RNA sequence: GGCUAAUCCCCCAUGUGGACCCGCCCCUUGGGGUGUGUCCAAAGGGCUUUGCCCGCUUCCGGAUGGGCCCGCGUCCCAUCAGCUAGUUGGUGGGGUAAUGGCCCACCAAGGCGACGACGGGUAGCCGGUCUGAGAGGAUGGCCGGCCACAGGGGCACUGAGACACGGGCCCCACUCCUACGGGAGGCAGCAGUUAGGAAUCUUCCGCAAUGGGCGCAAGCCUGACGGAGCGACGCCGCUUGGAGGAAGAAGCCCUUCGGGGUGUAAACUCCUGAACCCGGGACGAAACCCCCGACGAGGGGACUGACGGUACCGGGGUAAUAGCGCCGGCCAACUCCGUGCCAGCAGCCGCGGUAAUACGGAGGGCGCGAGCGUUACCCGGAUUCACUGGGCGUAAAGGGCGUGUAGGCGGCCUGGGGCGUCCCAUGUGAAAGACCACGGCUCAACCGUGGGGGAGCGUGGGAUACGCUCAGGCUAGACG
RNA sequence: AUGCGCGCUAGGUCUCUGGGUCUCCUGGGGGCCGAAGCUAACGCGUUAAGCGCGCCGCCUGGGGAGUACGGCCGCAAGGC
């Protein structure tokens, strides 16, 4: 049960632009757009000077909030990548690129990532020709991701793949909008991300 | 010291000692009012604080802390002893825990219900 | 009678270079001799060699210093910042050879004696033996 | 005396029997003396069995009991062939 | 293998039987120094060869009564006296430290 | 008291062999061979009864499982310093499967202790587990291994095996039955009751699976087990929607009355479709058994479910739980009101006596979210018992001083040995766990298969610098 | 308010006591300033509180308390 509630309002918390609703993030509706300054009363006054702690925290608050994810699971992913061999910072980036929810947000069927994760739990989405229901699914490189048979009549669907007409996918994946389908080539490096958030400072926040 | 020393005699050990035997282990006991209760704190403060002496089913009479606003605890009433001290008061090394036996949560407290054992209020 | 002549010596280096000496004499012996062997071959002193003072055997030890220095405080880095017993008599460090210590990062040496004779850290793996583990210098 | 027999090293509804040589006295979970084969039941990989024949003649040879079951994955592994 | 040891006989004073002192050395286990500590052992001398100050061998053997496990294997060294004088000195010291 | 069968008991026989005394040989603790003398065997049942099955006896070996023995490791108190009479050893004997003061007789006078004996306190031990950068500290629930006990205590019988949880004898406590003489009992088995307690479950289903006992088999038994049930107790997955939606409704809060906040949040629009109904519906199951073959090998064939009509698949299909702690510093989050050293808070410093970001409520905010807090306990931080890794002139801490015992430590040169030390090989380090890889349940938790690592110890081989040791030598220490 | 021993690391100055070719130098003592260094600071500094090695003693927040109990010693006081 992850959070749930006005999302726009952590963009403006986070003090940046993160996408959680995709489309009208885009246009100039975000609140980021004449509310730059985050919630509450007191929002708008003078900020003081951020702790070490405070900067850490909000900079994995921003990184988690990104993705939606709980902070159980976020832990636990990144101790897994703390575990494996080569840069922690990277390998959580992309462990956390490669939940079935986002990789279907970043294939372009889903406008945002909280409507990829119900695309998924809705079982609109198929992992290599098989249903996945959960977006926590890992996809590792070569599994193929796609509008499921039946659900590709949907009227969302159809609008999101028309949409994606001629918008290039990322790099380390790949679309075919005529099999509504596409390809998950390899693990995302951070620099195939555009993430605005210092994981070395996400690193030093479990550090304490 | 050597290490011919330390293999002879070798570094001791530090023992620790219970700040609560409330004990026979536990994490909370239930017991039965002896006095209810006022008293003076230390130094530096000033109040009537409100506590209770309580007999113990450890065989133990200690003085215990009851904490909220409104309290209604009797001469005779039974009682579950929390632990954890009360620093400006003497020798009260336990809370009384609100919401259970006989001490009821206190009355209309809004905020920070865990603590003070008060249910979920009433929404318009 | 020193109680630990190898101690002794090093000792006798670290005081002789921390008032900038140039030379210090060091009452002989054959295991002194390689442990300094060691230390002329990995630069710490420029050389020693063996003298008779009241002719008795000494081993005359010839220290090694940086250029001079600026502002205040002229006096140049020291070859040997560091150096320092390990096993001593009173207690014995032996080490495996999955055991023999990478110092300061392989800037520094540790000095071994073992069956093949007296080694550095790195002759001690390359070569696979363990031994005494005698002292850290860098 | 020595048997042959089927261990339970499996998870709730997930079976995996280890092929044990085992005193028959040993309860059938605990310390055995060697494992010769694993069955897997729901067959939910290309091996669901296997045995290491010589060592499972060997025990037969000294006088090992197979379990009716055990016996039978034996055979299917062809520890009883002759020709 | 059957254990043999090698100790001092400290003990003529039975019938057939010697007390055979033997010491043992390692590292201490935290503190690292090499330390030495030591064990008197019953051993089986049935010809009533091995005199007191004799270093022998001992080995593990068939219990020849309660206390006796081993028997004496050799001579590997006669008359080593001043190993029986430590340990006679060491008992000895015994008779202060008490009251 | 009397009748009676047997694979029940016993006697003579056959001696493959075996046991015992004595002699001899080889090995060397009571191992193996051999000779004479002596001593010891058996059980019958079923069949299609001319042949086979199930069994029985003696012996040798195998396998498995145990007994006993030794080295080493295994908490606190020295305000426990001396302990010991079968005590320590010997000869002979008894006893056992077997060594043994295990037990008895006789003889000797020994044995243990500051390297902590004896005493007291506490405690099942381990694989592991928690924590920790590591060393270390702490722990030993569940699962696997070992031990111990079955109301307390003693004891033996039966047996291959027990000094025997659901076997026996005795004593003690307790509950019950009693014709007052006397008897019966033993959940630390499953489930359940009760008491104690802060607190711990269903008097469920099933023999279908794995395993166990007996039976030629058919089969019977199995509260081991495989399941289901109850408890957010733990872990993991999942949901309470998704997109659009105001230069921004109302209400509520702040207001310098200009406005600011809750906030795209809601309403609303559209879209998806947890729950839910219908349909289909398992894997776990193949042997035992039947046929051919010779009851084999091989080949073939059929019966077999608690979980369960569950999981799952297909069709239909409703916008559909959110809470809990905090917001003075440590520490992420601030304002208004009320209260006025009160009421209260409180982990520490501290806050409250009229502007309280610290009490109480409200708005708002931060953190987590089917949880969130609290208490208790362990490691942590704490380098605060310091091996890694601390100290002692004045902060705690040099003994009033010496003499010296045990012990610890030891100059230069050479040689022997190779105990420490180091290296190689090798055995051991079960499984589980931890690690790595690949895989199986849609994922994960969970699980499978594989690989690696690993201190320590056993055996064999090698090295000799250092430490030890033995032998020799020197004079710089030391004494004369 | 500074355990014992050993080796090592500038000098200056006063002094006690030996030796020397006796201004001075060379031992062994007592003091004072001060190199390097050390130290929380004060200070220490070839008479180390510096650099090292060996062995012994001792410490582990303040009080309660050098108290209580025990034991050993003592004629007692009282000591450990
Ligand atoms: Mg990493
Ligand atoms: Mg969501
Ligand atoms: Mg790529
Ligand atoms: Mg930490
Ligand atoms: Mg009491
Ligand atoms: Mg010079
Ligand atoms: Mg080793
Ligand atoms: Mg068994
Ligand atoms: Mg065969
Ligand atoms: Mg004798
Ligand atoms: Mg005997
Ligand atoms: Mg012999
Ligand atoms: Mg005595
Ligand atoms: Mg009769
Ligand atoms: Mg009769
Ligand atoms: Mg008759
Ligand atoms: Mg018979
Ligand atoms: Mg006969
Ligand atoms: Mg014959
Ligand atoms: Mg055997
Ligand atoms: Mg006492
Ligand atoms: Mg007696
Ligand atoms: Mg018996
Ligand atoms: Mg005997
Ligand atoms: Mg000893
Ligand atoms: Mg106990
Ligand atoms: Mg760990
Ligand atoms: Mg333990
Ligand atoms: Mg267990
Ligand atoms: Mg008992
Ligand atoms: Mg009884
Ligand atoms: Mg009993
Ligand atoms: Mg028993
Ligand atoms: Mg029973
Ligand atoms: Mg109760
Ligand atoms: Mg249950
Ligand atoms: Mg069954
Ligand atoms: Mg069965
Ligand atoms: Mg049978
Ligand atoms: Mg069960
Ligand atoms: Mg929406
Ligand atoms: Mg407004
Ligand atoms: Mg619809
Ligand atoms: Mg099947
Ligand atoms: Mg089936
Ligand atoms: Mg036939
Ligand atoms: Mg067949
Ligand atoms: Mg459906
Ligand atoms: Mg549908
Ligand atoms: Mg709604
Ligand atoms: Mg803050
Ligand atoms: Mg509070
Ligand atoms: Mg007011
Ligand atoms: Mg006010
Ligand atoms: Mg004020
Ligand atoms: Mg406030
Ligand atoms: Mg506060
Ligand atoms: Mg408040
Ligand atoms: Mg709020
Ligand atoms: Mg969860
Ligand atoms: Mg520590
Ligand atoms: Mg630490
Ligand atoms: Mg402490
Ligand atoms: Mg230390
Ligand atoms: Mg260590
Ligand atoms: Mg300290
Ligand atoms: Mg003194
Ligand atoms: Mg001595
Ligand atoms: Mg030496
Ligand atoms: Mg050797
Ligand atoms: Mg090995
Ligand atoms: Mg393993
Ligand atoms: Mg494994
Ligand atoms: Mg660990
Ligand atoms: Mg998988
Ligand atoms: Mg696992
Ligand atoms: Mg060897
Ligand atoms: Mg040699
Ligand atoms: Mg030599
Ligand atoms: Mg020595
Ligand atoms: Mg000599
Ligand atoms: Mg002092
Ligand atoms: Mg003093
Ligand atoms: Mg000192
Ligand atoms: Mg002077
Ligand atoms: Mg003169
Ligand atoms: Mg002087
Ligand atoms: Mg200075
Ligand atoms: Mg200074
Ligand atoms: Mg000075
Ligand atoms: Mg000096
Ligand atoms: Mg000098
Ligand atoms: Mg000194
Ligand atoms: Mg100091
Ligand atoms: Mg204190
Ligand atoms: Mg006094
Ligand atoms: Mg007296
Ligand atoms: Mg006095
Ligand atoms: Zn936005």
């Amino acid at each position: 049960g992850r959070y749930i509630g006005p999302v726009c309002r952590l963009c403006r918390r986070e003090g940046v632009k993160l996408y959680l609703k995709g489309e009208r993030c885009y246009s100039p509706k975000c609140a980021m757009e004449r509310r730059p300054y985050p919630p509450g009363q007191h929002g708008q006054k003078r900020a003081r000077r951020p702790s070490d702690y405070a900067v850490r925290l909000r900079e994995k608050q921003k990184l988690r909030r990104i993705y939606g994810i709980s902070e159980r699971q976020f832990r636990n992913l990144f101790e897994e990548a703390s575990k494996k061999k080569g840069v922690t910072g990277s390998v959580f980036l992309g462990l956390l690129e490669s939940r079935l929810d986002n990789v279907v947000y970043r294939l372009g069927f889903a406008v945002s990532r909280r409507q990829a994760r119900q695309l998924v739990r809705h079982g609109h989405i198929t992992v290599n020709g098989r249903r996945v229901d959960l977006p926590s699914y890992r996809v590792r490189p070569g599994d193929e991701i796609a509008v499921a048979e039946k659900s590709r009549n949907l009227e969302l669907i159809r609008q999101n793949l028309e949409a994606m007409k001629g918008r290039k996918v990322g790099p380390w994946l790949s679309l075919d909008v005529e099999g509504m389908k596409g390809k998950f080539l390899r693990l995302p490096d951070r620099e195939d991300l555009a993430l605005p958030v210092n994981e070395q400072l996400v690193i030093e926040f479990y550090s304490r | 010291p050597t290490i011919n020393q330390l293999v002879r005699k070798g570094r001791e050990k530090v023992r620790k000692k219970s700040k609560v035997p409330a004990l026979k282990g536990a994490p909370f006991r239930r017991g039965v009012c002896t006095v209810v209760r006022t008293v003076t704190p230390k130094k530096p403060n000033s109040a009537l604080r409100k506590v209770a002496k309580v007999r113990l089913t450890s065989g133990y009479e200690v003085t215990a802390y009851i904490p909220g606003e409104g309290h209604n605890l009797q001469e005779h009433s039974v009682v579950l002893i929390r632990g954890g001290r009360v620093k400006d008061l003497w020798g009260v090394r336990y809370h009384i825990v609100r919401g259970v036996y006989d001490a009821a949560g206190v009355k209309d407290r809004k905020k920070s219900r865990s603590k003070y054992g008060t249910k979920k209020p009433k929404e318009a | 009678m020193l109680t630990d002549p190898i101690a002794d010596m090093l000792t006798r280096i670290r005081n002789a270079t921390r008032v900038y000496k140039e030379s210090t004499d060091v009452p002989a012996s054959r295991f002194k001799e390689e442990i300094l062997r060691i230390l002329a071959r990995e630069g710490f002193i420029k050389g020693y060699e063996r003298v008779d003072v009241d002719g008795k055997p000494y081993l005359r030890v010839y220290l090694k210093y940086g250029p001079r220095r600026q502002g205040p405080d002229p006096r140049p880095e020291q070859v040997i910042h560091h150096i320092r017993r390990i096993s001593k008599p009173g207690r014995r460090v032996y080490v495996g050879v999955k055991e023999i210590p990478r110092v300061r990062r392989g800037l520094g040496i540790a000095i071994l004696s073992t069956s093949k004779g007296v080694l550095t850290d790195r002759e001690a793996r390359k070569l696979g033996v363990g031994g005494e583990l005698i002292c850290e210098v860098w | 005396m020595v048997k042959i027999r089927l261990a339970r090293f499996g998870s709730k509804h997930n079976p995996h029997y280890r092929i044990v040589v085992t005193d028959a006295r040993r309860k059938r979970d605990g310390k055995y003396i060697e494992k010769i084969g694993y069955y897997d039941p729901r067959k939910t990989t290309p091996d669901w069995l296997k045995v290491d024949v010589e060592r499972a003649r060997y025990w037969l040879s000294v006088g090992a009991q197979p379990t009716d079951t055990a016996r039978r994955l034996l055979r299917q592994a062809g520890v009883f062939r002759q020709e | 293998p059957k254990k043999v040891l090698t100790g001092v006989v400290v003990s003529d004073k039975m019938q057939k039987t010697v007390t055979v002192l033997v010491e043992r050395q390692f590292p201490h286990p935290l503190y690292g120094k090499v330390i030495k500590r030591s064990k008197k052992y019953l051993a089986h001398d049935p010809e009533e060869k091995y005199k007191l100050g004799d270093v022998v061998e001992i080995i593990e053997s068939r219990p020849i009564s309660k206390r006796k496990r081993f028997r004496v294997l050799r001579l590997v060294e006669s008359g080593r006296m001043d190993l029986v004088e430590k340990y006679l000195i060491r008992r000895q010291n015994y008779e202060s430290l008490s009251k």
